[PDB]
């Protein structure tokens, strides 16, 4: 953090992309309910047997 | 006021209502009969012999 840097070298600053999520025209309904796991961002999630908010997974017992 | 993350719809609030009282008087009724048993024996501020 202290020390610059007197070198020649090239970077980048990044690289932005858009994140489309709609397609259509339906309703947008929602409501927030409690987890029981680790969620991402835009993760589609079930619910266990006891109401949270686990990712869904076919393949079950 | 509700914490909301400003993607999804929101948060619907309840209300309170009414009470009400009522209230109905009482009837009072003394009253005194005067004989003339009352009114002839002596009032104290009065003079003794004669009245």
């Amino acid at each position: 953090t202290s020390l610059p840097n007197y070198l020649a070298g090239n970077g980048d600053l990044g690289s932005w992309e858009p994140t489309q999520i709609f397609a259509g025209e339906a309703d947008i309904v929602t409501e927030g309910g409690a987890a029981g796991a680790d969620i991402e961002i835009y993760q589609v999630i079930a619910k266990n047997a006891a109401g949270a908010m686990v990712p869904h997974d076919p393949t079950a017992t | 006021a509700p914490f909301v993350a400003p993607n999804v719809q929101g948060r619907v609030i309840k209300e309170s209502g009414y009470n009400t009282k009522t209230f109905k008087p009482a009837y009072v009724k003394p009253k005194h009969v005067i004989d003339p048993n009352m009114i002839i024996p002596r009032q104290p501020g009065e003079a003794l012999g004669t009245g």
